[PDB]
This record gives structure tokens, sequence and C-alpha cells, in this order.
RNA sequence: ACUAACCAUCUAGUAGCUGGUUACCGCCGAAGUUUCCCUCAGGAUAGCAGUGUCGACCUUCAGUUUUAUGAGGUAAAGCGAAUGAACUUUAAAUAUGUAAGAAGCCCUUGUUACUUAACUGAACGUGGGCAUUCGAAUGUAUCGACACUAGUGGGCCAUUUUUGGUAAGCAGAACUGGCGAUGCGGGAUGAACCGAA
RNA sequence: CCUUUAGUCCCUCGAAAUUUGAGGCUAGAGGAGAAAAGUUACCACAGGGAUAACUGGCUUGUGGCGGCCAAGCGUAGCGACGUCGCUUUUUGGAUGCGGCUCUUCCUAUCAUACCG
């Protein structure tokens, strides 16, 4: 068994998009997670796979909803930053 | 050297017994021709193995750091030497003593 | 030095440059070239098997190879025989075109006058 | 596969060559200390203690300072 | 017996033991015989021997 | 909702592993190895042995010596030659590569799409020269090419050369020899010793 | 950009007074690039190669190291017996397969015999 990262395996486009891939052996631009909201969304996802299986449907719905709200707040703050740096 | 030290995981399983540990050596000053018992400060180079010089193994022809304070050696600036190089020149594994000649 | 294809070259192996280092077995060897490159030269060499002989190929660059002149001596002999043959035919006399294996020496007498032999002891003491 | 075939073919020669290289290393280390001893006997200009840096670099720095 | 002596014996036609032959004294033949020194006894024959 | 035992047969199931595998005499007779591919219960090429066909005739050939010339200038003599293993007129011992003919060397001028300031050079051809020692010795139990076929792919010991190491052992490379498939005499006896097949 | 090396005792800053430290100069040495790269007599796991037992005129009562002396070998180096220095001095538990019976042998003898 050898890792798909070690093997030069091209990325394949599926229902999960590949997106704009980065050239190999070049500068993969570092995006930094230092915002309280971005830490919130990453933390919410991490706690989701850590807790895992829940019998209660409403509890599962609330877990998904808190992840969704974290993403919504992150997107809002990033759009606000975009507007701030584009106007002022 | 020390007694209750915690070794890195790199060396944690190397066991060095009390019966084999040595703390003083018979060090000979050639020009001031005299042999005295002096404490060992550190192990600088075992010419047989880097692992041995890391572990402090004392073999023939091995450079060690020795406290030469009792000799009262005056340096060029006028100070008394507190540490010099000494070569182990015997087989401490066959002789229950450590014998060194001071490189001065 | 310019080396063509088909000539015979001796290998010296100097220690000045480590590039293109040949083995001690190929050191001090004589062979024929088959490939010529910008710097290296392909030489056909004869290697000794534990019971036979085989032909190997080595890559040695310019600074180790030099020309030989065994064939120069052979051509000198051919010219020398041709010239003696023509001269002998012109003069109507026979000559030896062969070469001799250095036969033993003939009888002679050596005089003692002014050359009195000196007696020697087994060891020289003085 | 090809790399491991070469490893099995050359396994023992590597071992003997490494033994020889270690012997050469021991000879070189003993030589450098002998040079240090000879230079100290001839002359030398030090401080109270020895240099805190590694011994190999310490010895070289002395044998180059002269 | 080494191969060089083995070849020199073959060329001097000394295939068996007690296997004498006649040789013309010369530099090349003398060197061959001197190399094959450890196995043969040689000398100068006279008229009666011949 | 989901997914034991014995009898006969398929079955003479599947093995690369074990054991065994049936008269005599004669002739010829090994290998334990190079290289390539690939991760096997390994293949391919070359080698040793043999058969057939084709070409010549000791033609030729050769684990050899000699001559010539390299890598070893290694020892030695001298410095009333110069200079100073690193000096040399000279030059050891010791093994070792190559060459020694018609399968030759040249010289001469016709062509070429190559090349050159140019019929000028190189290649392709012509003429000549030696057929009697045709261009060292000794041997020669022939040699070469193509095609095909079988058994082999292990090593142990010792001499010499050499690398390293130990307190001493010892470890590793090159050649050669012995033993494998070898009887016999000798060493009281015997894998490794001596003589000799 | 700092650090080291040798030099003129050539210049600035700081300190102390009857001298220093840090810089400055001459020219050697150290530090395609945020993707990752190099390296280790080290550890863990997995795998490969070599080696596969081992001692067998072996073993016993007198240490090792450095100096001095040292017949010689040699024409600097090897070097015994001693002596000096360290261990080492001016007042008196260790151990982590065992045990018992019988035969015979060894002497490196505890007793008995005889001796100095």
């Amino acid at each position: 068994v050898y890792s798909e990262k070690e093997l030069g395996i091209p990325q394949l486009n599926t229902v999960t998009p590949v997106g704009v891939t980065k050239p190999k052996g070049k500068k993969k631009g570092k995006v930094f997670v230092d915002d309280r909201e971005s830490m919130n969304t990453i933390l919410a996802m991490v706690e989701a796979e850590k807790q895992g299986q829940i019998e209660s449907k409403i509890m599962r719905a609330r877990q998904l909803e808190e992840i969704r709200e974290a993403r919504r707040i992150e997107a809002e703050k990033k759009e606000a930053e975009r507007k701030a740096l584009l106007e002022n | 050297g020390p007694d209750f030290t915690r070794r890195p995981v790199k060396y944690e399983r190397f066991i060095r017994p009390m019966g084999l540990r040595y703390k003083k050596a018979n060090v000979t000053h050639p020009t001031l021709n005299v042999t005295v018992q002096l404490p060992i400060l550190s192990v600088k180079k075992n010419p047989s193995n880097p692992l041995y010089t890391q572990l402090g193994v004392l073999t023939k022809g091995t450079i060690i750091e020795v406290n030469v304070s009792d000799l009262g050696i005056v340096t060029a600036s006028g100070k008394i030497a507190w540490g010099r190089y000494a070569q182990i020149t015997n087989n401490p594994e066959n002789d229950g003593c450590v014998n060194a000649v001071l490189l001065v | 030095r310019t080396y063509r294809v088909g000539d015979i070259v001796d290998i010296k192996v100097n220690g000045a440059v480590q590039k293109g280092m040949p083995h001690k077995f190929y050191h001090g060897k004589t062979g024929v070239v088959y490939n010529v490159t910008k710097s290296a030269v392909g030489v056909i060499v004869y290697k000794r098997v534990k019971h036979r002989y085989i032909e190997k190929r080595i890559n040695v660059r310019i600074e180790h190879v030099k020309p030989s002149r065994s064939r120069e001596d052979f051509l000198r002999r051919v010219k020398e025989n041709a010239e003696l043959k023509k001269k002998a035919k012109a003069e109507g006399v026979p000559v030896q075109l062969k070469r001799q294996p250095a036969m033993p020496r003939e009888a002679h007498t050596v005089s003692i006058a002014d050359n009195k032999p000196v007696t020697l002891a087994p060891v020289a003491y003085e | 596969a090809r790399k491991q075939r070469d490893l099995k073919k050359f396994g023992k020669a590597v071992q003997v060559q490494k033994q020889l290289e270690r012997a050469k290393q021991k000879r070189e280390a003993l030589d450098k200390i002998n040079q240090l001893k000879r230079k100290r006997a001839e002359g030398g200009a030090l401080g109270a203690t020895e240099a805190d840096d590694p011994f190999d670099v310490a010895v070289d720095n002395e044998l180059s300072r002269d | 017996i080494p191969p060089k002596p083995r070849k020199i014996l073959q060329l001097l036609r000394l295939r068996q033991i007690n296997n004498g032959v006649f040789v013309k004294v010369t530099k090349a033949t003398a060197e061959m015989i001197k190399i094959v020194e450890p196995w043969v006894a040689y000398g100068y024959p006279n008229l009666k021997s011949v």
C-alpha cells in the first residue's frame, strides 16, 4: 500500500469539484485561519465528526444547523472584509 | 555526571550500570611530571563510535575533559586552568581504573 | 592530442583528475578504440578470465590515453627488409631478411698481460 | 524490485567497505589528536576552560589558528 | 604445475616422464628451459650419447 | 427479515515435497561459469560436451619464449658525471598489455555528390615491388563459420600478491594449485601432506 | 547584516584616566528560495544480505598508565628487572538452578607420618 500523495495521481472531477488545482512543485499559497469565525466553523466540523452518531433527529439537525450558521457568519464576515478593502 | 537524569527516547533503553560508571581518572601531567587523581568533567570524543561518545563510553585513546584546578597551572593571561583535555591511554574495560595523559 | 578510430592507445591512469577513473585492472593497459566522444574515448580491451580471455569495453578520456609505436617498429622492419631486398637484388648478392634469436657465443682467447687477475675473498673486508 | 536486486547482489561488499571506512575514520581521528598533542607539546595560549564548541571543530580551529 | 610450465612442456614435446628431447641452444629456447627448470634435467650431450 | 458422525461417488482431485524407478560391454565425456530480463517454486545469451553441413589444409594456430614498445624507475652504482622514493649516465628482481606480413606496406594518378585558395587532401580504383628465407623461435593430436541437441548454474582448502584489524584470533580482494567424477605407492592411522595418474 | 582570521598601530563612538571595548579599511572563511530539500554508526515497524555454534598443547600467583635507568637491535624508534607518581592513609555483607547418596580417579594436603 502506497499513498495517493506519494504516487503522482491526477485529481479527478466528480460530484465533489476539483476546483482550480495548483501546479506541482510550486508555491501553494498559504491561506491563514486566524479569524474567530473561521476557527468556529473548523471547530464545529471537528466536533461533528468527533461526536458522530446521534439517535435524536432534532439533535442531528441542530448539529448540522450550527455548522451551517458558522459557515454563514464566515461568509458574511469575508464579504464585509472584501467590501471594506474595495471601497476604503 | 548527574544521577537522576531523564534520557531522550533516542537513548532511553541504553542501560549503563553503577558497577561500570567511573568518576575520577589518574591523569598524568608530562612536563610537570606527576600523576594525580582528578574528576572527569565530560566526554569529548571516543574515536571508535559517535554513539559511544554520546553515551560516555571510556575506551583506549579517548579524549575527555578533566578538572585540572588542583594542579595550579598558570595560563598565558595569568589564570588557573579549570579544565583541560586528557586522552585515556589504557583499556578501562580490562583494568579497573581509568588512566589519562594530559594534552598540554 | 587527436585520436582517430582504429589506432592503438596505451592507458597511463594519472591521479590528477578523478573524473573517468578506471579500475586498477584497466590501469597500465593497451587496447584499440571503437568510439570517440567529445572528451571520453571508447576503448576495446582484453580482460583475463580465471580460465579464458574476453573482450570488454571501457570509457577513458583523453588525459590517460597516448599513442603506441609497436606498429611503428613493425613498419620500420617492413621498410628495412624492402630496402635491403632491393639493394641485394641490384648488387646481385644474398642477404638475411630474417632476424636472429641471438645464438650462443664463439671461442676466443683473453690475455693476462697488463690485466693480472685479482684474488677475492668471500666477503669484502677493509 | 531492481533496486532490491542490486542490494542483494552487492550486500556483502557494502558491509566490508563500511568496515574499512570506519577503520579509516578511526585512524583519522587518532591522527588529528596526535597532531593536537604534538602541537601542544611544541607550544600553546589557552584560557581557563576548553572551547565549548564540538571537539572536531574545536580541534580544527586550534590547528588552523596555529 | 602452473599453466606457463604446462605450455612449455607441451612445446618441448615432453608429454610423459623420462621423456628426453634434443634442443638447439639459443636465447629463446634457453629462456623456455630456464622457466621449466623445476621439472626437467638438461645438459650437453656428447657423441656417444647422441 | 438475512446468512457433528459414517457410506458410496465426483476422485487415479490438487505437490514444486518424500520414497523408489528393472541386463552387459565398448566409445565419447562435462560443468559448476560471463552477460541480460524479471521478483521466483525462474527464463534468455554465451561457455564446457556432442551431431550435421559448408571452406581451406598445419592453411592455420598457441595460458610459451625472443625482438620491439607501454604501465610499473622498483632495487642498485656514482655524486674524482650535473643537480639534490621525491638526484641521475646507466639500470636491477618480479610478474604484465600490445605488434611480429600477401588477411602486407607504401609510393603513382582517374572519379566522387566529401573537402580545399587549387588536381589540392580523404574514400573508391589502376601500376609496381617480394611466390625460393613470404620477412623471430618451438610445437601443431587441424582450424573457422552456420544450424541443432543434452547435463550444468554449488563451493571447501592451500601458495603468492595485497587491504584493514586485534592482546591474540581474524575479515576481504587477485592469480594459481588440489578436491569434486580418481584408482595406486608412501606419511603407523586419516577430506586438504609427499610421489605418481 | 552581523562573526572570525593577519596587518598599518590608519579613523569614529563608549569607558577609565596614565589604558580598554565596539565598530571603520585591505582579502579568505559562515549563514530559483515557503514548494520543500539535505542529514544521522539514534528509535519503532516491515523487509533484505551475510553469519550459524563454540573451545579445543585452551587454563593457574603476582594491576594498569607516565617518568628515570636500561644489555642490546638499530644508526631517531622497540626495550626487561627495578624505582618514583596515581589508586594510597600522621593514631586499630556479596550473591538472584539447588540439594542428597554411591563408584572411581587427581593433588592444587584440612588431618594423620617424616623433615627445613
